[PDB]
């Protein structure tokens, strides 16, 4: 098992420092000597170093989400791809989240009103999700960050219905990453 | 996740609802049972806000002080054991 | 005297709806929405004569939308060899649908020459391809699906030839695919008060399941291979076409009860429409609230019923709600909306009653008296205990129902 990791990480990093990280923890954890001896054998921890590396990434933030955030995502994940410049708003993303609702009951979910979207359009964009057209972000050095701050951009006064936001993730992307379990599987192949 | 949100606010809220001066008061103008009672508002304040949260603690912290004394007072002699009839009052 | 004992005995079968939508079509898998209105299209409505002298259309006009290469060409070849007076025909003329006066060679005058809408009189009438077809000769069908007549004048000759049939058209979308981002009107190469005669638009959408194209592969597969071995319908084509006659003959009439509750459903349809949220692909206009009447008079006659009860106008609603699709900007599912539509209103009843609770054990135990008709003896009654376990399990993860303890 030792030396799979190390081809794995030969092929995909390439760095001592990177394997470095894992091999620590793995020594520090240990509470007696045939503790040492198991984990280096079988290799244990070194999975779940890898699996935390990749918990809090595009692919393991859709997990921790509910029904209602994995709809809002879906249903603004079509307005984009239809789109020729995959612009959208949330009054864009509203109207399709609106007919699947209808469209799923008539073959309970509760519909939320349109009061309620609010509180979870904006719980998505922190978690990064939902990233503004046209903008710059975090500048690189700190001359350019002095200048962006004083000057107010056109998406402060505008309210936030009518805010022009981009995808993070396409509908391709999403399909591989939900099971054939779940009930929103069905409106995420246009 | 759903399991490990409803769990730390039950460890981490029930010490503070019980011990409140609106449920105090409302039992003598009407501590093994103030836990349970305690307990099911919790857990029914998450299963019915749990999509309009999401899975983040401050948003679902806030709508419990918001619910709780509305909660309470709603709750008289017949109430304390049958929670199927508080659940249709409120 | 045998025929009337077989008769007897389906209906009394309190599964008969279901029953005969598989029998209809049986090469053809999966599609039962749209299976669903060819069972409505034999029967038809009432034709009710108005005070006047009006004649009121009584007959289902229901046009087939969708991707190419879906089993079009099977539905409609199966209502043509089993319907009586049923004359098939295609969109690539104008005199060959409804009439034409042509002079005969012997008498020397001008006589009157039955087309496919005249031979075929008190039928259907499968047309093919109703895209490809051209502008003269789209105005003569619109003219039969209003007072069910047409109306000649050449040759000195000023008839009214009557046109009771019903049009099953097949159109193709303009572009190949569907394309959802469009409308129903943008994507047929139809005019606005022909595309509104169709009561229902059944968009049967080409999608790439890995579910469904395995379980259609092998359905072709077996059909190539048993023949007619395969084939097991409920019922057989003799008895199909004698519970068909049967019933058209039955008039159900509209009760006090059902009346306000078809006036309260057109007012809840109406209202998606007026918000401006989800997009329709057709306005609804008032042709929507004659289409509910006859589509519940249909739903009546199949179960050999002259009371059009409330619970009928309930399922006329699911269907057209299915057809009108929205403009986008291990457990079997149908039998998840049976077990969820009788878990609502079985709890919601508790607090109009007055009761106490319902745990857990009490939910299986309810459908143990009501599915008396399972047949699942002893193997196959365990496996449904099993899934009742696993649909109120789903019920608690979602939002719909809850547990206290």
């Amino acid at each position: 098992n030792l030396n799979r990791h190390i081809r794995m990480n030969f092929e995909t990093f390439r760095s001592l420092p990177t394997l470095k990280n894992s091999i620590i923890p793995l020594v520090a954890t240990s509470k007696n000597f045939g503790s040492l001896c198991t984990a280096i054998k079988s290799c244990s921890f070194l999975d779940i170093y890898n699996k935390n590396q990749l918990s809090n990434n595009l692919t393991g933030r859709l997990q921790s989400l509910s029904d209602l955030e994995l709809a809002i995502l879906i249903s603004a994940a079509r307005v984009a791809l239809r789109a020729k410049d995959g612009s959208f708003n949330f009054n864009l993303a509203y109207a399709e989240y609106e007919k699947m609702i209808k469209a799923i009951n008539s073959r309970t979910i509760k519909l939320w009103l349109k009061k309620d979207v609010k509180n979870v359009w904006e719980n998505l964009v922190q978690l990064d999700f939902f990233t503004e057209k046209s903008a710059v972000g975090l500048r690189d050095n700190a001359t350019a960050a002095f200048y962006a701050s004083n000057y107010q951009f056109q998406g402060t006064m505008i309210p936030f219905d009518l805010r022009s936001y981009q995808m993070q993730i396409i509908l391709q992307e999403l399909r591989r990453i939900i099971p054939k379990s779940n009930m929103y599987y069905s409106w995420t192949q246009l | 996740n759903v399991d490990e949100v409803s769990t730390i606010l039950v460890m981490s809220r029930c010490g503070e609802l019980m011990e409140d001066s609106c449920l105090r008061k409302r039992i003598i103008e009407e501590d093994d049972q103030f836990q349970n009672v305690a307990a099911n508002f919790i857990h029914l304040i998450v299963q019915a806000f749990h999509s309009y949260t999401g899975n983040d603690i401050f948003a679902l912290n806030d709508l419990i002080d918001f619910k709780w004394p509305k909660y309470v007072s709603r709750i008289t002699k017949e109430n304390i054991f049958e929670p199927l009839a508080l659940y249709k009052s409120a | 005297s045998d025929e009337i004992n077989e008769l007897k005995e389906m209906v009394k079968d309190e599964h008969i709806y279901d029953k005969l939508v598989r029998s209809i079509a049986p090469a053809v898998f999966g599609h039962e929405a749209v299976k669903k209105g060819i069972l409505l299209q034999m029967l038809g409505g009432v034709h009710k004569s108005t005070v006047e002298g009006i004649k009121l259309r009584g007959d289902i006009n229901i046009c087939v939308v969708g991707d190419p290469s879906t089993s079009k060409s099977q539905f409609l070849k199966y209502v043509v060899g089993f319907a009586p007076r049923s004359v098939y025909t295609s969109g690539k003329s104008a005199a060959g649908l409804t009439a034409a006066v042509v002079r005969d060679e012997e008498g020397g005058d001008y006589t009157i020459e039955a087309g496919a809408l005249m031979l075929a009189d008190n039928g259907i009438c499968c047309i093919d391809e109703f895209d490809k077809m051209d502008i003269s000769d789209q105005v003569a069908i619109h003219e039969a699906m209003e007072q069910q007549t047409i109306s000649i004048a050449k040759a000195g000759i000023h008839a009214t030839l009557n046109a009771r049939t019903s049009i099953l058209a097949a159109a193709n979308p303009v572009g190949g695919r569907y394309n959802r981002k469009l409308s129903l009107r943008g994507n047929l190469n139809m005019t606005a008060p022909i595309m509104s005669r169709f009561d229902l638009f059944f968009v049967i959408l080409d999608d790439c399941n890995e579910k469904i194209d395995t379980e259609l592969a092998s359905h072709i597969v077996d059909l190539h291979m048993k023949r007619d071995e395969a084939i097991e319908p409920p019922f057989s084509a003799e008895q199909l076409r004698r519970y068909i006659k049967y019933a058209r003959t039955f008039k159900p009439i509209l009760t006090k009860e059902a009346r306000s509750y078809l006036v309260e459903k057109y007012k809840e349809l109406r209202k998606d429409d007026a918000q401006g949220f989800s997009r329709s692909s057709y306005r609804i206009t008032v042709r929507q609230l004659e289409s509910m009447i006859r589509l519940s008079e249909a739903i009546a006659r199949a179960n050999c019923v002259d009371e059009i009860t409330p619970s009928f106008i309930a399922e006329a609603y699911d269907l057209l709600r299915q057809s009108i699709i929205r403009v986008d900007v291990t457990v079997t599912y149908d039998k998840y909306v049976s077990m969820m539509n009788m878990i609502v209103r079985k709890i919601a009843e508790v607090d109009r009653e007055g009761a106490e609770e319902l745990t857990a054990v009490d939910i299986v135990d309810w459908y143990l008296l009501q599915k008396e008709n399972d047949l699942g003896s002893l193997a196959e009654y365990w496996e449904e205990r099993r899934l009742a376990f696993k649909v109120i399990k789903r019920l608690v993860k979602d939002r719909i129902l809850m547990e206290i303890h």
